């Protein structure tokens, strides 16, 4: 999540206020600047695991292309749901298999 | 065979399907005759060579 | 998409359009375009809120009309289509159905005939719509 | 498909342990390898960290600039690699 | 009802060549160009 | 490092088409356009993605 | 609409797109203030529907910073204009409406050729550049063109 | 017999899918998860035929 402003809404810039020693958020177009609540600044993920259980909805049990299972749902106990495997499209990616309950739609695997 | 649909290799088959029928594996001999699904397959590998 | 479904399967709209729904990029299309490659299927019946359901919509009695040429108060094939049993898929929306191969197979079975070919078992899944 | 073909010395080739000291030896390992994340803090006071994961850690060791540095090691390949810190 | 056979459904598809035949894609395609596409082009 | 460039515009003093030379000072974000004719010279401010057409533009209405 | 940047190679990953009758490619950001868009926070409101995600957001990091200094309409317009070299000598009071013309018909002209109707081409434009990224963060397959 | 070995052969087949799918499997040297799993399943199926 990045922070614009609220007021030019051009894009903040990180910049150290040098005489109260503090971490502030400046703007580029105007005078506006804001505190940083965050110490950290920018992160880099090498061995990532970002975006396989980003492919949520709710309608994945209407699609009757996906095959359907019988494991039982933690939160409701249904016989019925569908399940996939990783929509990650990485070539070293697992072949565990994701299953969603068609009621309360919680992601789970066989581990 | 690879799948040329998303997911699947033939719109007959449930997708993320790796069992043998799903990606080509043609279990009758050319004497008992071949079923469809197995027929289509068989011709994408001959087409090949 | 099922009522714009029903659209299609009475006539309303014309029978050629293609009406696809992707679910999991959650985009749906809709193709009028010139030029598209199609081919048609029987129409099973896929709603649980009859007793029709796992079988063909179509039956004897549309193939009794077809034999005559006429209704019990022309009847050829685009009859079939403006009545719900019969309609077209193109390439795009192909990607979307689930077919079965022949009749037979809507239906589970109660062999040994080491001359005749091998059914798939198809036990991946376990029950198919 | 480059490749090489590396015999090794006969007293080596005849006993495992020590031909898997002449593999990690070979075998190129870069810093981004073995690197799971890196992050990038403000951190303005030299002594100290407002991280109160590595409070613990860099408080008892101590017993510029204000911007840190700070990439964190897997330790699954470090220990396959037989890397110490 | 009842369940339809192998011969049902040749009855079917040949209601299908009874009307379409086997180039109609052809005829088809022609006839909409002289219909309306020509005048659209003017 | 700099860009001495010739291009094909006409200067639009003396006429003299195919005589305007274009220097693009990027280190310093200053492009200059010289004459080799009159050698009327013109300055103006360039950035990054600028190109002898962007200052020979500036110049058209600077006149103006 | 190309995106630049090899592994670990190009420095700054931005993304320049090809127009019609335009020499060369034009960064996407200054295309988008070019239609009636410039707000920045605006411009990543039509692309990009998941501020939670870093990725979606540092890979187009470069692309704001390198067309910041465009930051308004008439100089993009003009910009545009002047990529074409066509006729040395369009001026700004014209260069802009013969750029214009460049922007409302041939580009994309299956959506709409009226005028103020721009709003359609500037979220389509966001949609292309959300598919784009996420074919480059590996979340969706190359698409199979026997398909 | 000649139905028996490729009935078992199946079934090896869906033991090889279970254990990769519950990190079960032997990774071979080289090979990635999936080259792996692909690599096995097509040397079982050879051997049936
Ligand atoms: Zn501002
Ligand atoms: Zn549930
Ligand atoms: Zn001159």
């Amino acid at each position: 999540s990045f922070r614009f402003c609220l007021e030019c809404n051009n894009m903040l810039y990180p910049k150290e206020d040098k005489e109260n020693q503090r971490l502030l958020y400046s703007c580029r177009n105007c005078d506006y600047t804001e505190l940083a609540e965050d110490p950290k600044v920018y992160r880099h993920e090498l061995i990532t695991n970002i975006g396989e259980t980003a492919g949520i909805v709710d309608d994945i049990g209407q699609d009757p292309t996906l095959p359907r299972s019988d494991k039982e749902c933690p939160e409701c106990h249904s016989r019925d749901c569908v399940f996939f495997q990783s929509q990650q499209r990485r070539k070293d990616t697992n072949m565990t298999l994701f299953y969603v309950c068609l009621n309360c739609k919680k992601t789970f695997r066989d581990e | 065979i690879a799948f040329g649909f998303a997911d699947r290799s033939l719109p007959h088959f449930t997708k993320d399907d790796f069992s043998p029928e799903s990606k080509g594996f043609v279990e009758n001999s050319y004497l008992r005759g071949l079923t469809p699904q197995e027929f289509f397959f068989h011709a994408m590998a001959g087409r090949e060579g | 998409v099922s009522t714009m479904r029903d659209l299609r399967r009475s006539g309303a709209i014309s029978p050629e359009v293609s009406i696809i729904r992707d679910i999991r990029e959650r985009e749906f299309k809709i193709f009028t375009d010139v030029g598209r490659v199609y081919r048609p299927l029987f129409i099973v019946e896929d709603d649980e809120s009859k007793d029709n359901k796992g079988e063909l919509r179509i039956t004897k009695e549309h193939i009794r009309k077809i034999q005559q040429g006429y209704d019990d108060d022309v009847y050829g094939w685009s009859s079939l289509v403006t009545s719900g049993v019969i309609e077209y898929v193109d390439g795009e929306e192909e990607e979307t159905i689930m077919i079965a191969m022949t009749p037979e197979d809507l239906q589970t079975r109660s062999l040994n005939d080491t001359a005749k070919r091998i059914k798939p078992e198809m036990s991946t899944s376990s029950h198919h719509t | 498909t480059p490749a090489l073909t590396v015999y090794l010395d006969r007293e080596i080739a005849l006993d495992i342990e020590k031909a898997k000291v002449i593999q990690s030896s070979i075998e190129y390992t870069t810093l981004k390898n073995v690197t799971s994340a890196t992050e990038i803090y403000y951190d303005p006071d030299p002594t100290s960290t407002v991280i109160e994961e590595d409070f613990d850690t860099v408080e008892a060791y101590f017993s510029q600039s204000p911007w840190l540095l700070r990439l964190e090691l897997d330790r699954a390949r470090m220990l396959d690699k037989q890397l110490t810190m | 009802d009842d369940t339809i056979t192998t011969e049902d459904c040749w009855t079917v598809i040949s209601a299908f060549f009874e009307e379409k035949g086997l180039v109609s894609q052809q005829l088809d395609s022609f006839d909409e160009f002289m219909e309306t596409s020509i005048q659209d082009l003017v | 490092i700099k860009q001495k460039l010739e291009t094909q515009f006409t200067c639009l003093f003396c006429n003299h088409d195919n005589s305007v030379v274009c220097t693009l000072d990027k280190k310093n974000s200053i492009g200059l356009l010289e004459c080799k004719k009159c050698n009327l010279s013109f300055q103006a401010p360039i950035n990054s993605l600028s190109q002898p057409i962007d200052i020979y533009s500036d110049w058209i209405d600077a006149c103006e | 609409i190309k995106l630049y940047g090899r592994e670990d190679k190009g420095t700054g990953r931005t993304i320049k797109a090809t127009l019609p009758y335009v020499k060369q490619d034009i960064p996407i950001v200054i295309v988008f203030r070019a239609l009636g868009v410039v707000p920045d926070g605006e411009i990543l409101q039509h692309i990009c529907y998941d501020e939670n995600d870093w990725q979606m957001l540092e890979m187009l990091k470069p692309c704001i910073e390198e067309g910041f200094v465009i930051q308004d309409k008439e100089v993009a317009l003009d910009f545009i204009g002047r990529r074409g070299s066509a006729a040395l000598g369009i001026r700004r009071e014209k260069r802009i409406q013969y750029a214009k013309d460049i922007l409302q018909k041939e580009l994309l002209p299956h959506i709409t050729q009226e005028e103020g109707f721009e709003t359609r081409k500037t979220f389509f434009l966001g949609y292309m550049v959300n598919r784009l990224l996420l074919c480059a963060l590996e979340r969706k397959d190359q698409d199979d063109r026997d398909h | 017999e000649i139905t028996h070995a490729i009935s078992s052969a199946k079934e090896q087949v869906q033991e090889i899918i279970y254990k990769a799918q519950h990190n079960e499997l032997e990774l071979k040297p080289g090979m990635t998860l999936r080259e792996s799993f692909e690599g096995e399943v097509s040397r079982t199926l050879n051997d049936a035929r």
